[PDB]
């Protein structure tokens, strides 16, 4: 059914800012091929 | 940096605050539009020369610390 | 001139302890080799 | 370094990034930018119509020794 004939309507801005950022996120991860993940700082747990 | 930019000399102590060290400019900007609502102070324009600045933008903060790197 | 008599090596640790880093170093510059040129990745 | 000839050059250029937006949003500023926000209604702001700045220095509180 024709949407304009209906109350339904979303601001153009929303359909843009969301379409655009959805891409950058995607891209940024595409460029990824290796994730070096170094451990944090452990408790001293010193035997001495 | 702030000095050589806005052409305004630094003012130390209270007695001196003279009309000499005034930074001859035409407009100060404090905008908050565009995601995110967070704002940044923009200053233009100053008669002096030799200082240039650029504001980076990107989501996740990953793209900032990388567009900056790039 | 050179012949049979001479003359051993006093220690061999030198040799291998050199072939060591040559590797440990290589590996780094190896797994990083993917981010060179326009078709490199982060 | 233009009209100054070739030289070893250190960057006085300042690039500050706001986490909001996409790559393209970023732009050169014809002037200066500062990370610190205004005084906000602390307090009463930008931008004084025509402006005249001041690099005020030292304390500003009630005269204390
Ligand atoms: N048009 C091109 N086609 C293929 N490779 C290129 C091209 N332009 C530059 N490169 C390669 O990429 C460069 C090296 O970049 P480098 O600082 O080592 O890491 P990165 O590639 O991530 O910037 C070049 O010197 C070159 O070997």
């Amino acid at each position: 059914v024709d949407e304009i004939h209906a109350g339904v309507l979303e601001p153009t801005i929303s359909k843009v800012k969301s379409l655009k950022s959805a891409l950058e996120a995607c891209v940024a991860i595409l460029r990824i091929d290796t994730m070096i993940t170094v451990d944090p700082e452990p408790p001293k747990e010193d035997p001495h | 940096h702030i000095a050589i930019s806005t052409n305004g000399r630094i003012v130390p102590r209270f007695q001196d605050l003279s009309k000499d060290k005034l930074g001859t400019c035409s407009r100060i900007y404090e905008q908050e539009f565009g995601t995110t609502k967070d704002r940044m102070l923009i200053i233009e324009q100053s008669k002096e020369t030799k200082t240039v600045t650029c504001f980076v933008r990107g989501s996740n903060k990953m793209i900032v610390d990388e567009a900056e790197r790039a | 001139i050179i012949v049979k008599d001479q003359g051993n090596k006093k220690r061999q640790h030198g040799l291998e302890a050199k072939k060591s880093h040559i590797l440990a170093a290589r590996s780094v510059a190896s797994i990083i080799k993917t981010s060179l040129g326009p078709r490199g990745l982060d | 370094m233009d009209k100054d000839r070739k030289d070893v050059d250190f960057d006085l250029i300042k690039m500050q990034g706001r986490v909001g937006g996409s790559i393209s949003d970023s732009k050169l500023i014809n002037g200066v930018i500062l990370d610190k926000d205004f005084s906000h209604p602390q307090m009463p702001k930008e931008g004084s119509d025509g402006v005249k700045l001041a690099i005020l220095t030292c304390p500003f509180e009630p005269p204390k020794p």
